[PDB]
């Protein structure tokens, strides 16, 4: 396939902070519950 | 557009059917386990509106815009013979729970068909009426077909009215016939197989009849040409499957059953 | 014994116009399949269209089961990439 | 209706830190929800 | 009955840019309306029976 | 029993289940070349840069293709299905012993010649004496005798359970108003575990079966002491 | 104008976006539960509770992954955008109707996650036995919301196989007859009869489920002369055909990806692969009872199930050899969605192979109800279906958003996954062959080291399905707009562009014979 | 033709319609009851019925239908 | 006697019907000895091939249908 760049980049930067958003809102909810089992 | 098929507005009766569904399915449980039929009762409601608007759209596509060209009706054929095939194969299911239960009655039931303490319906008595009347709608219905394609509005309304009228005497019929039986749908597997089996063609006959009582007031207002009236059509081909499996019903458990 | 409308009495709207043209022998709305010319730039493949281009898709032999897709436009005949078979849009 | 890229979907990409958010709280409700209803469970 | 299958038509096929389920006229909105209010309404209270459902 | 990073299956007991591991082995063989054969053609396919993307004929590679493998399907089903009708055929069991399944432990009941019945229950962690398995001991063992054809019948008091001694080659479901056979034939004395093997409720991981096989005359003596 | 195009759609396109959004999310619910099993698996003891919230969770994980991620997925999604494209259709045959198959999904998700919960949900396995799913030993509302989930959902599908047979048979070009029509097609048509006549004996038998449980019948209960062995006939006459419902898409997508990559203009023997998926979908229907090999049937049974299960290797090989075959002379492209469909060929193959070892009935009385069962179908649905499904996806993305990926992250993606699910599951057949149960919490402590790896190997593929998550968000962020795609000649869903406009083929294509 | 399904109708099909009628008329009336005998196959009860008092089928018939307890 | 033997009208799994029939066996025999008040030592064989191969709790509640008149089988 061939395409236009990007309209919009995402830097490295930017990469970082939707990986990391990404990955902390699967994590911390379910690790919240996980830590708190003895206490269910 | 330069193709014949047809490009539906954009319509809110798939949603409101989706959560007619919800209602009642979380209605019956409420009514089985809360106590309330509440939930029940408006989803039964919004069932209702949803096909009364989502059919009557239909007819407005079809007889007043002219959307059903011979592509869209070809379309329509198939779908309502793929339909009538889920019913057949749904049927089929309950079929099966009779032969199992009754090629190889356990020993709770005596080790006998029919179980110790079941007395049948005698199957020459209404099952055999039922069948007779089931029959003859079946020839009314042809009756029906065969005066709208010659062109016949007199004899169509009348050959369509005895159909209904039958339709309506065999529901008749299999109300009394429930109320006398001798036997419940907790008698053991034969309350449940009768039952359950029977109930679910009547819920047909039913729908079926609804369904021609349509067709009727649709041919009262001149919906129909000679040669256009798939509702007719797609009636008609229910009407025998109804027919057909009350047939088997009447082979299997009413007379081999007995 | 009558009282029951026809087709040509009652039909309106597409249904109409596909049982006006079949009379004429006319296709406007794509029912059948066109017939194949020889397909050579004398006698091309002639592609109704109401607008500038349309897609062409050609069963190059009889019976292959890959059929050969490409945009037809307006102008000089073009022809299938796969079999050479020439094809000339009608807008 | 809108055509083209960004337009055919029921969601906006027109800012990529709001879509950021969006996507989060879609995907998150989903992985997030059996963990809660565990913990209802356990906590009957 | 008489044929009124052509006045049907005409008002059916009137250019008000209606979608089909609303093209009868102000009975199609009153029912649209009362058919998506109940849904709505019920699916509000079948998520209320749920939550009561849901503890003991 | 099981034993730590076991890959295959338990040590045969029984005649039947020894059949079951050769004909696991003939099975597992061709699993293995057919694996192989289809990761090396792919890999194979992959590593050329020669060319060939006009239309190619199908139908004489079709033949190999369909002929090979009915003709491996053959040589698999064959010892299969002498396997399957060999632990079908009559043998003229010496004991029947009946196993009820219940919400959580089996029941055994030997009633041949005196009413003899008893529970088996899974013997808590807390309570397991020095050595003693996990999840696996029971209060009571299954005692059997020992070489000697043992017809086993199974059933159920409550839901769906399944009776099952993986090292003698035996599942047997236990249903409600069903009493299911199978034959036990242990070629030695000691100790064969298994464990529920049908969903059966909060407890279905902790009703365990443990088979105590001896000689004839010391299980006619536990039998005597257990009326 | 939002509510009238997303909520009162009759757009086929629009419709299968629906689907995929709702198979994703499906897909993050089904990913938790499956992380919540090998949590509680993934060392000796208990983490949660004793088997009956294990065995909700495990029960919820298949319902989430078969009937909200998978099906609507490749069916709904898939098939509703590219099936019309492909055959030149301007929609669908009726829909409106297409719209109720979506919008009853939602309302069958909510039943399912109320049916988990009410009381102590339906810990029952996604069979749903009797008598332990029965008004008994489960005794309350959780099987019953779990029953009703399973009617809306097999309504949505029902309606939804009318719809796409009735499509491929009527809305193809006049001159286009079944054997011009692409592979992916095919594929639909075949699932779509398999949904028609099997979802319906499903229906039959869980309605039977709830009448025993709430209007006092006894099909299933032996005091009233019933038997539970008769709801596993009716579940698996369905069930069997279900898992090809499951593959039989997949399979079509794999013809199109290894196609295209490969740089042909064709798949290798069209004809045989045609002939396979009727030949799999045929004896698909006649060999459900070799999830029935322990119950006690008669041994000639035994012998006929075994046969006819064999029988279903050789349609299935000729597939398998046909793809090679479409590989052989290829200008090769190693595109994120080549990789999917080459692991597919290979991780498929050793899963059917797993199966044609469980066909055997003398074999399947050790291995039945053991994780070997596990790591068969695991091999075939996380790594053939879900691989199908990955390939699909990151082939198709750019036709449906008009925005390409990043092919370097999708790389990666792939080859965390891979890692992940062969760790997860080749150490369950060791746990299988060496007698470890399906549906326990807790396992004798010879079992911990393959127990151990098999759940590590499961936070592996969390990873890559967060990093999934990441991916699609920065195609979006980033905005990279396609402009030339290759071979458009035989792919017919890219010559509209990218995306298509809301209305395509409104004229027909011109078709000669 | 509709002139020979309208002559199957009136010539065939409701004269045995009528004649089944005849027959069923003639076999009515109610035949004695049978002793109540307490099955554990019949009068199944493992969940109360959401109507009445839980106890009565839907279309229960006083007359021919006994409670588990037998007849009212 | 040792246990039942194998009997060809019961070859397969499903050995209930096999249990059934030696229970309704024994105790047809046995009434009809009783009521000639002949001797029930001759139903002796249907009596331990029944208790062989029937469940305790089958057994029981058969009994127990047999004396409150609710046995669905023929004696
Ligand atoms: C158990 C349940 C099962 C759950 C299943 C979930 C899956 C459902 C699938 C269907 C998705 C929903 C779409 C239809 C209804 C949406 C209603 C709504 O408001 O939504 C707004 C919202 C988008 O918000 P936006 O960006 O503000 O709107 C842009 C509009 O153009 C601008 O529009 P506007 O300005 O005219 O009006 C917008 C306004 C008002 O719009 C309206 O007028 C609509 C109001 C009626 C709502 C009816 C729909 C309700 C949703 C149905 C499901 C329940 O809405 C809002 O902005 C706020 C609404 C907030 C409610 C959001 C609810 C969405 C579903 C939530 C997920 C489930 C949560 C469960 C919790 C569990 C916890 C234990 O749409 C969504 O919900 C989309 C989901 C988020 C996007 C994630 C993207 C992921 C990409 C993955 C790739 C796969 C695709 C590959 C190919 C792609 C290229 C083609
Ligand atoms: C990327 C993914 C990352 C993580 C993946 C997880 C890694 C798992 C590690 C396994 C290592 C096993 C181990 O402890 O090795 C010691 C083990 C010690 O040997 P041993 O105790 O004498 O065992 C010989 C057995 O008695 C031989 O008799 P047996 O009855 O004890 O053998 C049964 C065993 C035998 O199976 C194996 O040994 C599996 C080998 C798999 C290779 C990959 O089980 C199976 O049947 C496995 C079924 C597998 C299904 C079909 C798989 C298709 C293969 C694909 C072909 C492509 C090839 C290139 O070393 C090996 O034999 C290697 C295996
Ligand atoms: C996508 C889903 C999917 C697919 C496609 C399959 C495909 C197959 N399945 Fe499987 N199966 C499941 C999903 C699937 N299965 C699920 C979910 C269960 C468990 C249900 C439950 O209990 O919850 C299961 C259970 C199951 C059982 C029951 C085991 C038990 O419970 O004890 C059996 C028994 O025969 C079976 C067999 C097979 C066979 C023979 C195929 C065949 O279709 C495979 C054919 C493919 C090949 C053989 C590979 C390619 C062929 C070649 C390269 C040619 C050469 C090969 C030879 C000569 C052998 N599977
Ligand atoms: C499609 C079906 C499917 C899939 C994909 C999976 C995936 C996984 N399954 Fe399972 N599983 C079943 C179906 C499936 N499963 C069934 C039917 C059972 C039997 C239930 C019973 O016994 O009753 C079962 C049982 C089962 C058990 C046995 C439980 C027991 O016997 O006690 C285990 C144990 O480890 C397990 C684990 C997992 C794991 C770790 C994954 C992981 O590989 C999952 C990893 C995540 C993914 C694969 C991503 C999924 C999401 C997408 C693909 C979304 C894509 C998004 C876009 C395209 C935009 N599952
Ligand atoms: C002339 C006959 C017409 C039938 C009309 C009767 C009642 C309404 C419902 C009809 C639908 C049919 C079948 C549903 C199940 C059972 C009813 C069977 C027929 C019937 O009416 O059976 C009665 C019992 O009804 C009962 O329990 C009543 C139970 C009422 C609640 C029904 C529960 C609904 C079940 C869910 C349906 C699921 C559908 C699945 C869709 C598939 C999706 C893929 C019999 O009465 P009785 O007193 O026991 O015996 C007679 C003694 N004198
Ligand atoms: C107590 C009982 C309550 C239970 C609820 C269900 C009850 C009743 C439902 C009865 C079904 C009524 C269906 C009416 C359809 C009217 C629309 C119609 O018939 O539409 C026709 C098209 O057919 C079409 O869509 C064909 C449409 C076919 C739909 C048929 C569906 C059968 C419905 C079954 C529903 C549930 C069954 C499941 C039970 C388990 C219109 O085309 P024509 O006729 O050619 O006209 C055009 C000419 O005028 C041109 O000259
Ligand atoms: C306890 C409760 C659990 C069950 C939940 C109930 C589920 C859902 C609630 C249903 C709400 C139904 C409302 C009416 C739907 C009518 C569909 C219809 O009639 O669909 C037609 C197509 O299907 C055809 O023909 C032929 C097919 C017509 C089928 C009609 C409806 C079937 C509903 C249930 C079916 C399941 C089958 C049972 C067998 C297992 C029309 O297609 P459209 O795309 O509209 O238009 C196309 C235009 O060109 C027309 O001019
Ligand atoms: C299967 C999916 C899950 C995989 C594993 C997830 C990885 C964990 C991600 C982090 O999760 C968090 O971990 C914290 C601890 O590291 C918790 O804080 C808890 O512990 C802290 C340290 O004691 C306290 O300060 C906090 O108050 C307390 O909530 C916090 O709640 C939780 O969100
Ligand atoms: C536009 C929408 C807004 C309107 C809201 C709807 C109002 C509904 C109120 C009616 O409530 C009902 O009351 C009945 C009387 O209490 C209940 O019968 C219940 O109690 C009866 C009294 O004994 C029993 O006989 C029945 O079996 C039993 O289901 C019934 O369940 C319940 O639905
Ligand atoms: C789409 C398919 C639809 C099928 C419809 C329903 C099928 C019912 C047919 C009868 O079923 C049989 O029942 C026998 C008992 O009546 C079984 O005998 C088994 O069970 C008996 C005790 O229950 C034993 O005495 C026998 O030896 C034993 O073989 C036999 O295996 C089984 O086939
Ligand atoms: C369009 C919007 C949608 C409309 C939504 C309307 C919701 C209003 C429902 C009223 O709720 C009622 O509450 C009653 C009690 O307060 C319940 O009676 C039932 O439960 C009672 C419990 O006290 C008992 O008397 C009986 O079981 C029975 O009468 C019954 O569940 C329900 O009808
Ligand atoms: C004659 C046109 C259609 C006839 C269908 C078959 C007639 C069925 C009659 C019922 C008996
Ligand atoms: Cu008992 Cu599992
Ligand atoms: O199901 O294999
Ligand atoms: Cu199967
Ligand atoms: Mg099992
Ligand atoms: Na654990
Ligand atoms: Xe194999
Ligand atoms: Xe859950
Ligand atoms: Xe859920
Ligand atoms: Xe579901
Ligand atoms: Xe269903
Ligand atoms: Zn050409």
């Amino acid at each position: 396939i061939t395409a236009k760049p990007a309209k919009t980049p995402t830097s490295p930067k930017e990469q970082a902070i939707g990986l990391s958003v990404t990955f902390l809102s699967f994590l911390l909810p379910a690790g919240w519950v996980l830590y708190h089992l003895d206490n269910y | 557009q330069t193709h014949a098929y047809h490009m539906v507005n954009p319509s809110p009766w798939p949603l409101t059917g989706a959560l007619s569904a919800l209602l009642m399915t979380s209605g019956l449980t409420m009514w089985f386990h809360f106590n309330s039929m509440t939930l029940l009762m408006i989803g039964l409601t919004t069932n209702m509106l949803t096909m009364y608007q989502w059919w009557r759209d239909v007819i407005r596509e079809s007889t007043f815009q002219g959307h059903h060209t011979p592509a869209v009706q070809k379309g329509l054929r198939y779908g309502m013979i793929l339909f009538i095939i889920s019913e057949v194969l749904f049927f089929t299911g309950f079929f099966w729970a009779f032969y199992h239960s009754s090629l190889a009655p356990t020993p709770e039931l005596g080790g006998c068909w029919p179980p110790t303490g079941i007395h049948p319906l005698n199957p020459l008595e209404v099952p055999l009426l039922n069948t007779s009347v089931l029959l003859a709608s079946g020839v009314s219905i042809t009756w029906a077909h065969h005066s709208l394609m010659e062109g016949d509005r007199k004899h169509m309304l009348q050959a369509l009215f005895i159909t209904i009228t039958l339709g309506v005497y065999f529901t008749l019929l299999q109300a009394s016939e429930y109320y006398e039986a001798p036997f419940t749908i907790s008698d053991g597997v034969y309350g449940s197989t009768f039952f359950v089996a029977t109930g679910f063609h009547g819920l047909h006959v039913i729908i079926g009849s609804t369904f021609l009582i349509v067709c009727f007031f649709r041919q009262l207002k001149f919906h129909f040409t000679s040669n256009h009236h798939f509702g007719f059509e797609a009636a008609a081909w229910y009407w025998h499957f109804v027919d057909v499996v009350w047939l088997f019903l009447y082979v299997s458990i009413y007379w081999w059953g007995s | 014994g009558g009282g029951v409308p026809t087709d040509e009495e009652q039909a309106t709207g597409l249904e109409r116009e596909v049982m006006l043209a079949a009379r004429k022998g006319q296709d406007p709305y794509n029912i059948l399949a066109p017939k194949a010319t020889s397909g050579t730039k004398e006698d091309p493949n002639l592609v109704p269209s109401i607008t500038n281009k349309r897609i062409v898709g050609c069963i190059c032999e009889e019976d292959n089961s890959t059929v050969i897709w490409f945009w037809l436009h307006k102008g000089e005949a073009q022809r299938c990439p796969s079999c050479g078979t020439h094809y000339k849009l009608v807008p | 209706y809108e055509e083209g890229p960004g337009k055919n979907i029921p969601f906006s990409v027109e800012n990529k830190w709001r879509l950021l958010a969006m996507m989060t709280l879609f995907f998150g409700s989903g992985f997030a929800a059996p963990f809660f209803i565990v913990r209802h469970q356990l906590l009957k | 009955f008489e044929n009124r299958v052509a006045e049907k038509q005409k008002l059916f096929q009137e250019d008000n840019g209606l979608p089909v389920h609303l093209k009868g006229g102000a009975t199609d909105n009153i029912l649209y309306r009362v058919t998506m209010t109940l849904c709505l309404g019920g699916t509000l209270y079948s998520l209320y029976c749920l939550g009561w459902a849901s503890f003991p | 029993m099981a034993y730590p990073m076991q890959l295959g299956f338990q040590d045969a007991t029984s005649p039947i289940m020894e059949e079951l591991l050769h004909f696991h082995d003939h099975t597992l063989m061709i699993v293995f070349l057919i694996s192989s054969l289809v990761l090396y053609i792919i890999s194979l396919m992959l590593t050329t840069k020669l060319t060939h993307t006009s239309t190619m004929d199908a139908q004489e590679v079709e033949t190999i293709w369909t002929i090979l493998p009915a003709i491996i399907l053959i040589l698999i089903a064959l010892p299969s299905l002498r396997i399957l009708y060999m632990m079908d055929e009559i043998n003229n069991p010496s004991l029947t012993v009946k196993t009820m399944g219940h919400q959580w432990y089996w029941s055994y009941e030997y009633t041949d010649y005196e009413d003899l019945s008893f529970d088996s229950y899974m013997i808590p962690t807390s309570e397991l004496k020095p050595g003693e398995l996990r999840l696996l001991e029971v209060d009571n063992r299954v005692v059997l005798p020992m070489e000697m054809t043992i017809r086993m019948l199974v059933s159920s008091e409550d839901v769906l359970h399944s009776w099952a001694v993986p090292s003698l080659g035996l599942k047997t479901d236990a249903i409600p108003g069903r009493l299911n056979q199978t034959t036990l034939m242990s070629s030695r004395p000691g100790l064969y575990y298994g464990q529920c093997s049908e969903i059966c409720g909060s407890n279905h991981s902790f009703m365990p079966i443990v088979l105590e096989l001896v000689p004839l005359k010391y299980f006619e003596k536990w039998s005597a002491s257990m009326l | 104008m939002f509510i009238n195009r997303w909520l009162f759609s009759t757009n086929h396109k629009d419709i299968g976006t629906l689907y995929l959004l709702f198979g994703a999310w499906a897909g993050m619910v089904g990913t938790a539960l499956s992380l919540l099993i090998r949590a509680e698996l993934g060392q000796p003891g208990t983490l949660l509770g004793d088997d009956q919230i294990y065995n909700v969770v495990v029960t919820a994980h298949a319902f989430v992954m078969i009937f909200f991620m998978v099906m609507p997925i490749m069916i709904g999604g898939f098939g509703n955008w590219l099936v019309p494209l492909m055959i030149g259709a301007p929609d669908m045959a009726f829909p409106r109707m297409n719209n109720m198959s979506f919008w009853l999904l939602p309302p069958s998700f909510l039943l399912l996650l109320a049916s988990s919960m009410v009381e102590a949900g339906a810990g029952t396995g996604w069979t749903v036995y009797p008598p332990l799913a029965g008004n008994l030993a489960h005794a309350g509302a959780s099987v019953d919301l779990t029953i009703f989930s399973l009617h809306l959902a097999g309504v949505s599908s029902i309606l939804g196989a009318i719809n796409f047979i009735t499509t491929i048979i009527n809305m193809k070009p006049p001159a286009m007859s079944q054997y011009q029509t692409p592979l992916f097609v095919w594929s639909v048509m075949i699932t779509a009869v398999l949904l028609l006549l099997s979802l319906p004996v499903l229906a039959a038998g869980i309605t039977m489920l709830l009448t025993d449980r709430n209007l006092n019948t006894t099909f299933f209960d032996p005091a009233g002369g019933g038997d539970p062995i008769l709801y596993q006939h009716l579940f698996w006459f369905f069930g069997h055909p279900e898992v090809y419902i499951l593959i039989l898409p997949g399979f079509g997508m794999i013809s199109h990806i290894v196609t295209y990559y490969s740089g042909k203009k064709e798949p290798f023997g069209y004809m045989g692969m045609v002939w396979a998926m009727m030949s799999i979908g045929f004896l698909g229907f006649i060999v459900w009872a070799h999830h029935m090999f322990t119950v006690g049937m008669d041994v000639d049974t035994r012998a006929y199930f075994t046969s006819a299960t064999m029988i279903i290797a050789i349609p299935t090989g000729v597939k398998v050899f046909s793809w090679l075959a479409t590989l052989h002379g290829g200008n090769i492209k190693w595109s994120p969605a080549m990789m999917w469909a080459l692991g597919f060929i290979f991780l498929f193959t050793v899963g059917g192979l797993t199966g044609i070892v469980l066909a055997n009935s003398s074999l399947d009385i050790v291995l039945h109800d053991t994780y070997y069962v596990v790591a068969h179908f695991h091999y075939v649905l996380s790594m053939g279906a879900v691989f199908a499904i990955m390939g699909g996806f990151v082939h198709w993305f750019p036709l449906f958003s008009g925005y390409t990926l990043n092919d370097t992250w999708a790389k990666i993606h792939f080859a965390i996954m891979f890692v992940g699910v062969n760790m997860t599951f080749f150490p369950q057949h060791f746990l299988g062959l060496s007698g470890m149960p399906r549906r326990y919490s807790d396992y004798p402590d010879a079992y911990t080291m393959w127990n151990t790896i098999s759940s590590m190997g499961s936070f592996i593929s969390l990873t890559a399905v967060m990093l999934m998550v990441f991916i699609i968000w920065e195609a979006f962020a980033s905005k990279r707009e396609v402009l030339t795609v290759d071979l458009t000649t035989t792919n017919l869903e890219w010559l509209n562009g990218c995306p298509p406009p809301y209305h395509t083929f409104e004229e027909p294509t011109y078709v000669n014979l | 033709g509709a002139r020979t399904w309208r002559f199957l109708t009136f010539g065939l099909a409701l004269p045995s319609v009528a004649l089944c009628t005849l027959n069923s008329w003639l076999h009515s009336g109610h035949r004695e009851r049978p002793a109540f005998i307490p099955y554990h196959h019949l009068r199944i009860r493992t969940k109360p019925f959401s109507w009445g008092d839980g106890n009565h089928t839907f279309f229960h018939n006083p007359r021919v239908n006994p409670l588990p307890t037998g007849y009212e | 006697y040792q246990t039942a033997p194998f009997d060809s009208r019961f070859p397969n799994q499903n050995q209930t019907r096999n249990c059934w029939q030696n229970y309704l066996d024994f105790h047809r025999c046995e009434k009809a000895m009783t009521a000639k008040g002949g001797d029930v030592s001759v139903c002796e064989w249907y009596r331990r091939v029944y208790k062989s191969l029937c469940p305790i709790s089958w057994v029981s509640t058969w009994d127990d249908r047999r004396a409150e008149g609710t046995f669905p089988g023929k004696i």
